């Protein structure tokens, strides 16, 4: 007598949201927001450098914990909480900008500056920087006056970047523990260090005095830096208090840099990283970490946004 | 939905229809039976999977660190960054919410549409040899045996053969 | 709209229909009268208010000052902030404009759809006891008194009772 | 004979915009952009601190106009145009960053640093800072040399943050009106002030000379600051020209800060503020002020965007 | 599309119809002929051009330089700017992609709708003087000469004149 | 016997993308992303100033290549790669912020500061700044000590902005090639320059030493600047090493500034510019340059996004 048309239905449907309505039930649906984290750094196929106890900026100056990182190569660079940029207490001016340059440098390659000296000492060391007894930063030289209280002669040194990419130049300023202990090392009078590149002019006068004992030591070294363009020259005028670069760095290519506290895993592949690990997903969104970096789903505040993949469920 | 079939002039779905999305369940002089319409099922499936491939993809756009978890950046520049990131979160959380909502509306209407398209095809096949019940059913005046019903499902039902018969049986 | 009823095959609306959104106005051997269809009205109302509750809400997302009205911040950082804010204004002004436009399109089509759904229900109720006028009217061959017309509005009109009569009156 | 279907219509409809068309007329519509401002700060239920004549940064140092704000508590902090951070002319280094910290501090709680002194004066004052005759900044001490032209002895002072949250430390540098007037207060020679925390190294040499008369006075004081982490120590080496902290500040919790020129109103509740008042609304957008803060509708450039809440109007 | 006419129960388009978008091609005792429906064409055209004027416009919103091609700005502030700009590129590239996709869906469905609206108008004009073929064709029982066919295209076909004739010819 | 309904079709259709499908073919379509560039700067109807060899910042100080730009007026300002801000080697502190101010200044109008001098020379010159033999920066004065090794007397000079808009003030600091060559010009001892406006406090000590030979010269001049509010006063205390402003600048109104390497074209009109030229388009998007400025289509990464302007093509 008859023929009737219909459609499929389920007992268990999935509720979703529409323009018009909250929680309409459909046959099937699928998630658009990623919540599944992999608690490792997924490094499969990637030249990876885990800095561990080496600070990223310490790769340029070379305290002992960075000795095996002086000329690294990488697609992926990892910083760790335990890392430290210094052996002798001190810090970098414009520290974060430098880190950013280095995170995407592809690693570094080092080249002798070619400074030589006369009328002064070049081998200054300390108990903070340990390599079979007292040492210093591997890429630097602690310049002194030959003997105690001796006049540090006003010095002029230049270096032309002969290469086709910009040179990274780094030099330190030593602030001794007192006004007396400064004159001992470099002689009395107002010391003056200056620096001049085509698009860079600056001056540096020291500042002796008592800082808190870090590594048991109350002295500090101010590290500074510039990017020296191809064929450009840079000159250092100094009456003292100066930590001299021995080598200059050049950037190898491209990389990314992350901060994290989890292990590396070469069985695992991913392009989106954060401090807790790797987000592997094709979903367009994620609700795991808004500071995730690399190539990532967009961060959203919602835990979940289900997308209908079936008709409306209308059961018996 | 917009086409008023699913959750409309059809009362409900069939849990027994595991064979496909849309289908037929006939009654005749030989008993009741059911089957699935491949074509209508496929259009709906294909359109829906087409939505997915389009949405389930990540961009090749790399983003890098501009702040620091282990060593806080200067506060001023830090607050500008946070404000910028939070502003971007607000845009994307809005976008995702609107995307899914409007996609779901279309999905549901689209599935309703396909059911309506199937219903209307059949109506047009039968011509004045049948009538609209109103629950999504066609009362047939002439005798459709199982052979008859299969001809409808396959788009081969010749209305002229049974016309005289069913016109009389009004 | 997309369903071609409102501002379509129905000429115009009724200002006298204060009772609801959609309704009936019959003519018979007892005179003219009018009434409202609750169900169709409600679906439209409910769907539209559903849009509103979804849109009329503010986020719980706090934003703080990153510049200063009484003491201008450094110009460089100030220009980056202004550029960023203006960029965000452009995104939201776009979003709001697209949101409202696309919502309104759907709203209007949805209301057109519901009118079509109501029309088609009735058609299906009457079966071969009536005909499509074309202005959104059903010419009835048999005598529908006020009692008759109320049975249609309540989904209880039995077509078989009047079938013989109206088939003859063709 | 017949039965006809129809729909409702009005004489007065509202024009709206669609994907396809500008100004299609519908039965009813509603606004999505807020334009209604309340010209008060709606503070109902909120611990509120209206700084009035006190500058936010003056709550840390304590010129007389901030005496009743030295240890405030708040969910909502309001700055006023008439506010001033100083009594003795001067200003803060990194002023805006500090304000930002303080706007969301939840207020401050003050604790004695525990510095004591020998061989120098500690009670320096001025006519700019008025408390029953001449006074100074309540939270600071103006350190001098005992008598005129006397050698200010090179001094070392430390303070360990023993508490569980970071300490806010503030110290000043006095630039006298001349080279002579500097030697009077602190003795002749090049004065040097330095500061050293775990993640902070800086030095400060003074600079006497003639500034314009502000408050009738041509001297200036440079205020500086750092956040001292828990258990960390900070040391001050100084030959002179130094304004010493007496107290350190700690941040109580959370708050928001606004700038405004309108009155407070406790009958009124709101979470979105701007200098002209409070935006109370559930609308998703607003066209009042793009710099509104708190929890707000999104700013848009359009005055109005009407959303259809009815079918298309098609009258006789 | 959603209305199942174009690439639906109509097999294909007509390359010979250069006269407009939608139209008629009749067959009778005088031969075959074709023509265009102005009204349906116009609604579609007008709705589509309405989309364009709305989209083809640029904002009056000025943006200025915040970095420097000839003299690189400080790296930190430079990286924040680049990150911000790239973030904004991602938002707009998403927006443009979604805009065009959803516009195109509506466009295609809208054009399908208008074809359906035209088909249904005609059906309603003819009443029980014709039948639904199913390929988008109306088989006419009575003799429609070229004069007859033109009356349909102009909305003037009087069904009552030919009713008796075509009802008999069933 | 019959009448059939249909629709139009083409042999050649255009493929487009939808929500549901990639590359569905439609009757007609149109582009939404602009790719057509005009390789000129379209300046029709716009007061335009092409700086050429003049650097934007050099318009304030006046090296010879900027002599015809000392008081320019503009809606549109163009910087060129060949431009230079200096004649005597040196650079500006906060250079980019100043450029930004000047790009939208509408140009500048210059007014004498009214400084006069006694006990010192005012006419210092050089071979780097060429105007019929040796000259200097037109808007500045190189202040010296009357004769060699003579004591430069500590000086106080003020200037009140009497006008209704903020004054732009610029002054230089000369770093000589050595410690000796500094004392020659300005006498021995530690030179000190200081600056004090209502919302500005800073000090400047020189730094002699050997920089690389730029223009054949190893000396440098540090240019500095502030915006002096209406009725506010600014004072200069200096023992030497000071390059004095002769004129102050005021900003005329509004403008935009661009950087570019293409020609100006007055036959051509546009509001969206980039270094390669002008984007003339009504399309909502563009894929030419993400750093385009002015009033522009939004930049997107896609080359192309076709928008359907016809029904689906369904041919024989
Ligand atoms: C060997 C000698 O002449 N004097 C010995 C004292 O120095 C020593 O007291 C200890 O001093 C320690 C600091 O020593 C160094 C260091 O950094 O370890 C030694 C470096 O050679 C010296 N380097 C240079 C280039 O001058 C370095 C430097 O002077 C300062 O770091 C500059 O601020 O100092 C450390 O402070 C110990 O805690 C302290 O006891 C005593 C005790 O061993 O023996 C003396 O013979
Ligand atoms: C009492 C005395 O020895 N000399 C009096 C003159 O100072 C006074 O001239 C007036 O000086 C005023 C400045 O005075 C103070 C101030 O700030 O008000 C007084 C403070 O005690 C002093 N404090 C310290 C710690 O040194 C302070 C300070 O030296 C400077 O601010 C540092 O720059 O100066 C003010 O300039 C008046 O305008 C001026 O007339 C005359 C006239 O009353 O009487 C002398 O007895
Ligand atoms: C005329 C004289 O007394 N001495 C002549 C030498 O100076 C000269 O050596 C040349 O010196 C050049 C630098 O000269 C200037 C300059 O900038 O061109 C000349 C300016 O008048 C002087 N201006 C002032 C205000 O002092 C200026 C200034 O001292 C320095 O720039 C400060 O750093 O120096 C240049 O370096 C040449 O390369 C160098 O050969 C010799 C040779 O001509 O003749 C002497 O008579
Ligand atoms: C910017 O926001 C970050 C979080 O995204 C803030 O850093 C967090 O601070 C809270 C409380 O101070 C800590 O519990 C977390 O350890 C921090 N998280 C991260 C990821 O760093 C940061 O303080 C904000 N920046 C500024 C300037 O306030
Ligand atoms: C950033 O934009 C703000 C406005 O949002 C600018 O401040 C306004 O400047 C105009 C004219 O200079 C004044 O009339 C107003 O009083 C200012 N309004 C506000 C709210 O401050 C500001 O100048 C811009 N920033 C920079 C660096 O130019
Ligand atoms: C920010 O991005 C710009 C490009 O948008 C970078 O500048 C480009 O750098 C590449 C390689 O270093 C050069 O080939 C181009 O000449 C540059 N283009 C432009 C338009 O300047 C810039 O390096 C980035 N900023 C930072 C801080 O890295
Ligand atoms: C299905 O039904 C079970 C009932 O136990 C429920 O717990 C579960 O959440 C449902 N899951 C779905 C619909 O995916
Ligand atoms: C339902 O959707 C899920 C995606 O979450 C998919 O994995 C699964 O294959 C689908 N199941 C059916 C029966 O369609
Ligand atoms: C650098 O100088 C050398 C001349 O020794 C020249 O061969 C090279 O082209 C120059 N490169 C650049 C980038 O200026
Ligand atoms: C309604 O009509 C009046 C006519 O005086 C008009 O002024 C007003 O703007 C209209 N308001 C509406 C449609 O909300
Ligand atoms: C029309 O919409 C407004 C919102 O602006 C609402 O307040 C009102 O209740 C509505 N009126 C009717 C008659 O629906
Ligand atoms: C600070 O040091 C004390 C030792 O006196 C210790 O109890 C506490 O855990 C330390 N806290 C932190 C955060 O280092
Ligand atoms: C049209 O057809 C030609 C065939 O030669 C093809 O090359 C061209 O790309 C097409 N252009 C269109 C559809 O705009
Ligand atoms: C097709 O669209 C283009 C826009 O790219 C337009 O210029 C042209 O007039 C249109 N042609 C036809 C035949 O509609
Ligand atoms: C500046 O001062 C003069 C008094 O000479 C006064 O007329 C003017 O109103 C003042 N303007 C401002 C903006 O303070």
């Amino acid at each position: 007598d008859k023929i009737c048309l219909g459609h499929h239905a389920v007992s268990n449907g999935t509720k979703v949201n529409t323009l018009t309505e909250r929680g309409v039930e459909v046959v099937n649906a699928t998630e658009t927001v990623e919540r599944t984290n992999i608690p490792r750094i997924c490094s499969k196929g990637k030249r990876t450098v885990d800095l561990g106890q080496c600070g990223l900026l310490g790769t340029i100056t070379g305290p002992p914990q960075c000795d095996q990182f002086l000329e690294f190569s990488a697609d992926l660079i990892i910083e760790r909480r335990e890392g430290s940029d210094v052996c002798y207490p001190g810090k970098f001016v414009n520290e974060e900008a430098l880190r950013q340059i280095l995170r995407e440098s592809g690693g570094i390659d080092k080249e002798a500056m070619g400074f030589t000296y006369s009328g002064i000492r070049t081998n200054g060391a300390t108990s903070a920087c340990r390599r079979s007894g007292s040492s210093f930063y591997a890429e630097m030289k602690w310049l002194l006056s030959n003997t105690d209280n001796a006049a540090f002669p006003q010095m002029t040194k230049s270096y032309k970047n002969t290469r086709k990419s910009p040179a990274l130049i780094v030099w330190g300023i030593h602030h001794s523990v007192s006004t007396a202990e400064q004159t001992k090392l470099y002689g009395s009078g107002n010391k003056l260090v200056t620096v001049g590149s085509s698009n860079y002019q600056q001056s540096f006068v020291p500042s002796p005095g008592a800082r808190p004992q870090v590594n048991g030591l109350s002295g500090r070294i101010d590290f500074h830096w510039l990017m020296l363009n191809p064929n450009d020259t840079v000159t250092f005028s100094f009456n003292g208090a100066f930590i001299a670069p021995d080598r200059a760095s050049f950037l190898r290519g491209k990389s990314m840099g992350i901060q994290s506290g989890v292990q590396v895993d070469a069985n695992c592949e991913g392009d989106c990283y954060h401090s807790g690990g790797t987000i592997i997903s094709n979903l367009p969104f994620q609700n795991i970490d808004s500071r995730a970096v690399g190539k990532c789903p967009r961060y959203v505040k919602q835990r979940s946004l289900l997308l209908a993949t079936g008709m409306k469920n209308v059961p018996e | 939905g917009l086409f008023g079939a699913i959750a409309g002039f059809i009362e409900n779905g069939w849990e027994g229809l595991i064979d496909g999305w849309y289908g037929f369940r006939h009654q005749n002089a030989q008993g009741e039976g059911t089957a699935a319409d491949y074509k209508s099922t496929q259009s709906a499936i294909d359109q829906i999977t087409g939505k997915l491939n389009r949405l389930i993809e990540k961009t090749n756009q790399q983003f890098e660190l501009i702040d620091n978890e282990f060593n806080e950046v200067e506060k001023q520049i830090g607050n500008v960054i946070n404000w910028t990131r939070d502003s971007i979160t607000e845009v994307w959380s809005y976008n995702a919410e609107l995307l899914v909502a409007m996609e779901n509306q279309h999905t549901i209407d689209l599935a309703d549409s396909e059911m309506d398209k199937l219903y209307e095809r059949v109506k047009r096949q039968l011509r004045e040899n049948a009538e609209e019940d109103g629950t999504g059913c066609f009362e047939i005046f002439h005798k459709c045996d199982d052979d008859c019903m299969a001809s409808i499902r396959n788009n081969t039902y010749d209305h002229s053969k049974y016309r005289e018969e069913a016109m009389q049986n009004r």
